[PDB]
């Protein structure tokens, strides 16, 4: 299973440009897909979505007017073309299959992602920890909090972990709240209620030392807390 | 021949004649008794409220 | 006019409710199968149809033509579209069988995918809407309030839709003979005997049925009033509720299955 | 609408997969299902070869029409568990082999297959085609050896155009329903397409009476 | 020559007899008399599900209560969300000549086999997200008539060529044989603990078999004539039949006889499909009559119908945790009913 992706670069403010990305085999044709973003530094941003056959699609409230996003079916390709940028859009995107269906375990592949450079009414979430010290062996625990409750009448509770190891992508280790992803050592869980809610390591280990990240998805914005980093 | 089938099928009567076998009567009164300590389980036999049903609408 | 005979007065009265009896009777009869194949919705479009055709009719008319009741040029329009709507609406269905069975042997390989339930329901309701909407004109000397137009639309639509029905049958014939021929000469006279000993009994009952009627409201148009025409029509009008009647035999009894369902039933 | 932006893409899947599946289940009414029965003799081979492991499927296209033979003779189990499988053919399609008069076990084995099948319950509204194969040698062997082997009660001349056209009438009359399914008899002139042209001509007859009992004309 | 057969048979049938006999000290309804009735029991449809083109032929209910898989004469096998009747997943079949399918208990496999003589395994979940062959069971004669799952890599099949086998799905070979059957097996249900499982054949008999001693244990009779479905009650010591003489009947596997027997005149086809209540209080037979009846079990009167199908039912199956049933017809319509 692979995501690949190209272009970007050098941009003069106001230009266009456009991103692609090619699937090999993994049946592009089938999945839900997003383009998630990070600015240098700071949070993981979002910025469109285009659903399984061409259909639904949505935008946040700064890229509305701007970018237009399209997929080709037939040779597994997907688009985002990009036009009127400025300063606020410099950042990495970052494609992300995910699979709505019953059962299943949405936003479980990130692309490598690329790098673009310009030339030169929301739920909200916040998490305060920042660089913390400790020894491994050791159990840790990491919290973010939520502006809103999460849960909902069907019980689920779109909250999610993310892990980001230095100098690679993210990967999912919480897709909800009492669920984590497979290829992922045991030794992590989650925990919480109403809207606060509590990370736990275990054993801390060698390469859990990484950034983290928390996402709500409760309705359509989707909305990330800061980086709380973990130290040795 | 056949009379290799007919040894087997005698071999199997065997096996099967000799199992022992306790009274009809007692083991019937274990049916009624997990169907009466399990009744509260079962939700086509006392009917739910609309609630907590999950097929409600 | 009121233009009136009191003797034929007393007497078309009775002709005319046991035409009107009959009617309802037949067509909740044929309307109680409510099996419940595509074309068969035509057919109860037709059975309701031929009853709102019914009432509606027989209080009117007598009414008129016993114990005189006025109206103003704004409900005397209104009841006149009232009952068209039903007979606008009886000629469409029988239109929507008659293709249906015209594509039944056009394309025998095809049939079964081309009718299918939406595409009946669609073609029923867009059928009765249209139907409705007769009213629209109104807006804009044997009937006392209508204007000449009328009588020159509504001529038009029911000519063509029993120049279709007329033409689709013998089409069916031709074509069923020349297979059955192709068939004994190749092969080696059943299909279309069976068919043409249907099909000329529909071509029959239905043209003299609505042939004198649009005869003589053709005849208003194309020549002069008198005294003498007001009184055939008078009584040559049963001719739309005696076609009526006919309807709820020679379409359902004519198929092999609701025969035996009635009774079945 | 009380749905979430998760739960209002598990509805879009749904569409979509319908979308696929009627686009499929519309592509399977243009094709004509037909059967296949008789003895496992050779006639079977060479009528495959002229119209060009428990189920086997043969397709051909002629004048633009599409059939498709199921031949089951490599099942050999018990017929009355999977006949009702094959409900809604459009033609059933019959072999027998003439020579077989003699050897008159075998005909009266056919003639009781034929009596078997042709009164099902699932059956009763499908046409039979039946062919007949081996009249090459039929005719040198009857004239040598009577048809009175097979039949003794035959009182006719036994001559070759007398003979030939004898079995029909024993065959055609085992049929109990005569108002709803027709016979469509042959003989296999092997060295042309008539094999082939006939079930097409006779394909249509019972295609055409379907419709025709269908819109109600009938 | 084989005439001294005669005489052994006949000793150790008539001793089996006689055991039987002597065992059978007074009949599940004397004890039963004394509970009280069920009274009248209505269910309704609480959910429909569409979207098969023809005859459906199997169902079996998931794990968790909320998914099941059901595949149809076409070349379709589907799985369904039965809460809000999405569709999950749509799978294309190689041989349309389907009669089986089946879940398995981890939910990430399914199975299925027909008149190929061969049956075939389903990966669910795969990394790219579509359903994948993984392994095809061939050696049967003839057709398949029912199969089910002990684990992730044993399953078990049945066919009518006489011959029940239990497979590694691992390396594809068949690890153990089973015979007895004179003829066709038309079904089979495994036991709560997975150490057993009894079948049916067209012969009027039913053979508990030990699947790791690979040999019969015991034989019940007692059916006039064929026999198309079983079920083994949820306590793990009996289970339920369902033949073509218009008759279905209770099994016990300690004492060794028929314990009951559901028949009214009334009705005059053959049961087509047996499960059970979760408490083991009803008993939910579809019929041939184009509708679903339900026995009480202890005292054999019928509480109530499920009449709600066009045409034959052929596949129905009750929840895991006791919420509702499903059935499945040849009119193509699967109906939920709670
Ligand atoms: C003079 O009228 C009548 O006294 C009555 C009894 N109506 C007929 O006698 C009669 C008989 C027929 C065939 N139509 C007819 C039907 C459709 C369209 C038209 C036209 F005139 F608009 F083209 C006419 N009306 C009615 C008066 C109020 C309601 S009915």
């Amino acid at each position: 299973v692979q995501l690949v992706e190209s272009g970007g670069g050098l941009v003069q403010p106001g230009g266009s440009r456009k991103l692609s990305c090619s699937a090999s085999g993994f049946a592009f044709s089938s999945f839900g897909m997003h383009w998630v973003r990070q600015a240098p530094e700071k949070g993981l941003e979002w910025v469109a979505y285009i659903s399984s056959g061409s259909g639904t699609i949505y935008y946040a409230d700064t890229v509305k007017g701007r970018f237009t996003i399209s997929r080709d079916d037939p040779k597994n390709t997907l688009f985002l073309q990009m036009t009127s940028l400025r300063s606020e859009d410099t950042a990495m995107y970052y494609c992300v299959r995910s699979i709505y269906y019953y059962g299943s375990s949405p936003f479980d592949f990130w692309g490598q992602g690329t790098t673009l450079t310009v030339s030169s009414s929301d739920i909200v979430m916040t998490q305060a920890t920042s660089s913390v010290p400790v020894t491994p062996g050791e159990s840790v625990s990491i919290s973010c909090r939520s502006s809103k409750s999460l849960l909902h009448s069907n019980g689920n509770t779109y909250l999610y972990w993310f892990l980001q190891r230095p100098g690679q992508s993210p990967q999912l280790l919480i897709y909800r709240m009492s669920n984590l992803a497979s290829g992922v050592p045991d030794r992590f869980s989650g925990s919480g209620s109403g809207t606060a809610f509590t990370l736990t390591i275990s054993r801390l280990e060698a390469e859990d030392v990484g950034v983290y990240y928390c996402m709500q998805h409760l309705e359509y914005p989707l909305t990330f807390g800061a980086g709380t980093k973990l130290e040795l | 021949a056949s009379i290799a089938q007919a040894r087997k099928l005698v071999e199997q009567l065997k096996m099967e004649a000799n199992i022992d076998r306790i009274k009809v009567s007692k083991a019937a009164a274990d049916l009624m008794a997990y169907c009466e300590a399990h009744a509260k389980e079962d939700p086509l036999l006392t009917p739910v409220p609309a609630s907590e049903n999950p097929f409600r609408e | 006019f009121m233009v009136l005979n009191p003797s034929q007065q007393l007497a078309i009265a009775v002709l005319s409710l046991t035409l009107g009896t009959f009617t309802v009777l037949e067509n909740l009869l044929v309307l109680c199968v409510i099996r419940c194949r595509p074309s068969y919705h035509f057919i109860g479009s037709l059975a309701v149809a031929d009853l709102l055709g019914s009432v509606i009719f027989v209080y009117s008319f007598i009414d008129f033509h016993v114990f005189h009741r006025k109206d103003s040029r704004n409900v005397f329009l209104f009841k006149l579209g009232g009952v068209t709507a039903s007979f606008t609406a009886s000629v469409g269905s029988l239109f929507l069988t008659a293709i249906d069975r015209y594509i039944s042997i056009h394309r025998p390989l095809a049939y079964k995918r081309i009718v299918t339930r939406p595409k009946a329901v669609v073609a029923f309701c867009l059928m009765w809407t249209i139907a409705i909407v007769i009213a629209v004109l109104p807006l804009l000397d044997i009937f006392p309030h209508i204007d000449e137009t009328y009588l020159m639309f509504w001529i038009g639509v029911t000519s063509v839709l029993l120049l279709f029905i007329v033409y689709a049958y013998m089409y069916i014939l031709w074509k069923a003979h020349s297979h059955a021929v192709r068939m004994i000469q190749r092969g080696t006279a059943r299909m279309d005997i069976r068919l043409a000993k249907t099909l000329v009994l529909i071509l029959v009952v239905l043209i003299i049925c609505w042939g004198p009627l649009l005869a003589i409201m053709v005849y208003d148009v194309f020549g002069k009033m008198n005294k003498l025409i007001k009184t055939v029509f008078a009584f040559c009008s049963m001719l739309c509720l005696l076609n009526s009647t006919v309807n709820p035999i020679i379409y359902a009894l004519r198929s092999k299955d609701l025969r035996h369902a009635f009774r079945s039933m | 609408c009380t749905l979430s932006a998760e739960d209002k893409a598990a509805v879009e899947r749904s569409k979509m997969i319908d979308r696929n599946l009627r686009e499929d289940g519309e592509k399977a009414a243009r094709e004509v299902k037909l059967l296949l029965l008789g003895a496992g003799e050779s006639g079977k081979s060479t009528i495959v070869k002229q119209m060009k492991t428990g189920i086997v499927e043969t397709h051909f296209t002629f004048k633009d029409l599409h059939f498709k033979m199921f031949d089951v003779g490599g099942q050999r189990s018990e017929r009355k568990k999977w006949i009702h499988c094959f409900e809604g053919v459009t033609a059933i399609i019959f072999c027998v082999a003439l020579s077989d008069y003699d050897l008159m076990n075998r005909m009266h084995e056919s003639m009781k297959l034929f009596d078997s099948i042709c009164n099902n319950k699932w059956f009763t509204d499908t046409s039979i085609i039946l062919f007949l194969n081996k009249k090459d040698l039929f005719e040198e062997k009857i004239k040598k050896s009577p048809l009175t082997i097979c039949y003794p009660e035959y009182a006719g001349s036994n001559t070759y155009e007398e003979a030939a056209a004898y079995i029909q009438c024993q065959f055609e009359d085992l049929n109990k329903r005569k108002d709803t399914k027709e016979i469509y008899t042959h003989f296999t002139c092997a060295t042309d397409t008539k094999n082939v042209q006939f079930v097409f001509d006779a394909v249509t007859d019972v295609i055409i009476k379907n419709n025709l009992k269908d819109c109600g004309l009938f | 020559e084989l005439d001294q057969l005669r005489q052994e048979a006949e000793q150790l049938k008539n001793q089996i007899r006689d055991a039987r006999k002597a065992c059978a000290d007074a009949t599940l309804s004397q004890i039963t008399n004394n509970i009280d009735p069920v009274g009248r029991i209505q269910m309704r449809t609480r959910r429909t599900l569409r979207g098969h083109l023809a005859k459906i032929y199997a169902m079996h209910w998931g794990t968790d209560s909320r998914l099941l898989v059901s595949a149809s004469q076409d070349g379709k096998l589907i799985i369904w969300d039965s809460y809000t009747t999405n569709k999950v997943h749509a799978i294309p079949l190689r041989s349309s000549w389907v009669m089986t399918c089946a879940y398995a208990p981890s939910g990430n496999y399914v199975a299925c086999g027909g008149l190929d003589n061969i049956c075939s395994i389903y990966n669910l979940k795969t990394r790219e997200g579509n359903v994948r062959v993984s392994r095809e069971l061939a050696g049967h004669t003839g057709y398949l008539s029912c199969c089910r799952f002990l684990d992730d890599n044993q399953i078990v099949t049945s066919s009518g060529d006489t011959t029940c086998a239990l497979w590694d799905i691992e390396t594809g070979q068949q690890t153990t044989t089973f015979t007895g059957h004179t003829g066709d097996v038309m079904s089979l249900s495994l036991a709560p603990d997975t150490r057993l499982f009894v079948s049916g054949a067209c012969d009027a008999s039913a053979k508990l078999w030990d699947v790791r001693e690979g040999m019969c244990r015991q034989t019940f009779t007692g059916h006039e004539s064929d026999i198309n479905a079983i079920c083994f009650f949820p306590n793990g010591n009996a289970f339920a039949t369902g033949s073509d003489d218009a008759t279905c009947r209770l099994f016990d596997l300690r004492a060794d006889q028929e314990l009951m027997t559901y028949s009214h005149d009334n009705i005059i086809c053959g049961i087509t499909s047996v499960s059970f209540s979760k408490s083991g209080r009803l008993l939910l037979a579809g019929y041939d009559d184009f509708n679903c009846n339900v026995w009480d079990a202890l005292k054999a009167d019928r509480a109530g119908v499920l009449a709600g199908h066009d045409n034959r039912v052929s596949c129905l199956g009750v929840t895991d945790d006791g919420m509702a049933v499903a059935t499945g017809s040849w009119d193509s319509f699967l109906k939920i009913w709670n």
